[PDB]
């Protein structure tokens, strides 16, 4: 018996806007099909639906926790056939950016080294603004040999082209001497 | 992985003629395509990044468009300076793959 | 915005070479960079990637190893190391910066250096 194969609605579904579907090839007559989810069979929940007589899988409310391996298997007396595991990639939107040096104050002459982390599925589009004027289009903002009162509000802007949503964090940095 | 194919292999046009270059991706890249213009014997230069924004104050003749698998770049007016060797790149994620290229 | 490349040049196919890329005019540390090589037959292709101050590295699926990347931000110098050269490694190499990280376009290209083996 040929090994089953799997096909999907969307190779790269997006969080909170897309819905995925799964179809396994064999579609044999007088046969029963089942689905394995990371080694677990038939998770009973309205979110996961099975239609066309245990043939098509459907998943709504796609979130970042749906990245689980799915397998379609055919159940017969001697079939014992399961498709090769397939991994799903959820294109979830960017989270709240965090600036790794959480100190709100620095010393004179300290090398400003700010790293902005967003933890999105693709690499987020990073931009840095100082007092509202764009400065760079990178993730790490580096300023060396800072001058007293060159301070202000530094903003990391994080963008995702999959969802288009914004996410900006503004932190106030000042130095006395 | 990701395969980029440029439909116009080569073409010729007169000065002041609207021209279009079309690139296609094997899989789905949302809006990450960019166009690189290379002069003969010169390094490539970036244009139309994120497929809708021009780069570094270049003239507004260039316009990128398209969503999904297919993308296009249009020049409304062609200047006496002959432009050629336009490449399309996806840079959605590693690995990065370029297009075949268009000579005009 | 100056990015000057350098390489040993023509070498024995059984040898090895080390590339270098010096930077000036902009902050080297804050910018991620990568290696793009061009051949008259195949065209343009991407052969290396580096993040800020080391860290995550990526290589093309064609060859899992045989490529090493090392950047020194204090010296503003980015180095690529290759060994076990093959007849298809003849190309012109460019070191190019990045926007927005690893998901952005290739900006600030360099003059580049040719090499054959
Ligand atoms: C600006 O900040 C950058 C990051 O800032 C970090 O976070 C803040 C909050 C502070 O805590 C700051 O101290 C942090 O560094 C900073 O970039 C960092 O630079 C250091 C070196 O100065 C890096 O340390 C090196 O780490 C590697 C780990 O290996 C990586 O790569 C492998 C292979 O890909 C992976 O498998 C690993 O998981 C790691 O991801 C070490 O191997 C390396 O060892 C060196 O030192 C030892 C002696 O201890 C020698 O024996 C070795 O030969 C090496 O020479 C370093 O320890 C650090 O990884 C890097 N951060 C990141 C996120 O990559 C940057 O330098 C700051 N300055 C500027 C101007 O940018
Ligand atoms: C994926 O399956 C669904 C149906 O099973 C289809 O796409 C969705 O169709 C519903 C029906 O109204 C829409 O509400 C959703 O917005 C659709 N999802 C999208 C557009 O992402 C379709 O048959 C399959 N393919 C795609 C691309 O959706
Ligand atoms: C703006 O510059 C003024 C300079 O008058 C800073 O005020 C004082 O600056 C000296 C030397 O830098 C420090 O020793 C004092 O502690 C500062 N006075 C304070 C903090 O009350 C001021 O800090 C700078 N930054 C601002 C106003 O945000
Ligand atoms: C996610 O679930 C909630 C409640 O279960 C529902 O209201 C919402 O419409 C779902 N999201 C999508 C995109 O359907
Ligand atoms: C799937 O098969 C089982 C047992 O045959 C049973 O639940 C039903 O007949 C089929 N459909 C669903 C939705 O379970
Ligand atoms: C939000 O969307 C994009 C960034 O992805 C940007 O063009 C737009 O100006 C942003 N709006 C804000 C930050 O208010």
């Amino acid at each position: 018996l040929p090994k089953p194969s799997i096909s999907s609605n969307n190779s790269k579904p997006v969080e909170d806007k897309d819905a995925v579907a799964f179809t396994c090839e064999p579609e044999a007559q007088n046969t029963t099909y089942l689905w394995w989810v990371n080694g677990q069979s038939l998770p009973v929940s309205p979110r996961l639906q099975l239609s066309n007589g245990n043939r098509t899988l459907t998943l709504f409310n796609v979130t970042r926790n749906d990245a689980r391996a799915y397998v379609c298997g055919i159940q017969n007396s001697v079939s014992a056939n399961r498709s090769d595991p397939v991994t799903l990639d959820v294109l979830y939107g960017p989270d709240t950016p965090i600036i790794s040096p959480p100190d709100s104050s620095y010393l004179s002459g300290a090398n400003l080294n700010l790293s902005c982390h967003s933890a999105s599925n693709p690499s987020p589009q990073y931009s840095w603004r100082i007092n509202g004027i764009p400065q760079q289009h990178t993730q790490v903002l580096f300023i060396a040999k800072i001058t007293p009162n060159n301070n202000g509000t530094y903003a990391c802007f994080v963008s995702n082209l999959a969802t288009g949503r914004n996410n900006s964090i503004v932190k106030s940095i000042t130095v006395s001497a | 992985d990701i395969q980029m194919t440029q439909s116009p292999a080569s073409l010729s046009a007169s000065v002041g003629d609207r021209v279009t270059i079309t690139c296609r991706a094997s899989e789905n890249i949302f809006s990450y395509l960019a166009w690189y213009q290379q002069k003969p014997g010169k390094s490539p230069k970036l244009l139309v990044y994120n497929t809708r924004t021009l780069a570094e104050g270049v003239p507004s003749r260039f316009s990128g468009s398209g969503s999904g698998t297919d993308f296009s770049l249009t020049i409304s007016s062609l200047q006496p300076e002959d432009f050629a060797t336009y490449y399309c790149q996806h840079h959605y994620g590693t690995p990065f793959t370029f297009g075949s290229g268009t000579k005009l | 915005v100056q990015l000057q490349e350098s390489g040993p040049g023509l070498v024995k196919p059984g040898g090895s070479l080390s590339l270098s890329c010096a930077a000036s005019g902009f902050v080297f540390s804050s910018y991620d960079m990568s290696w793009v090589r061009q051949t008259p037959e195949r065209g343009l292709e991407w052969v290396a990637y580096i993040s800020s101050g080391g860290g995550i590295t990526y290589a093309p699926s064609t060859v899992k190893g045989r490529f090493t990347v090392s950047r020194d931000n204090a010296k503003n110098t980015l180095y690529l190391q290759m060994n076990s050269l093959t007849s298809e490694d003849t190309a012109v190499y460019y070191c190019a910066a990045h926007y927005f990280g690893s998901s952005g376009p290739f900006a600030y290209w360099g003059q580049g250096t040719l090499v054959t083996v």
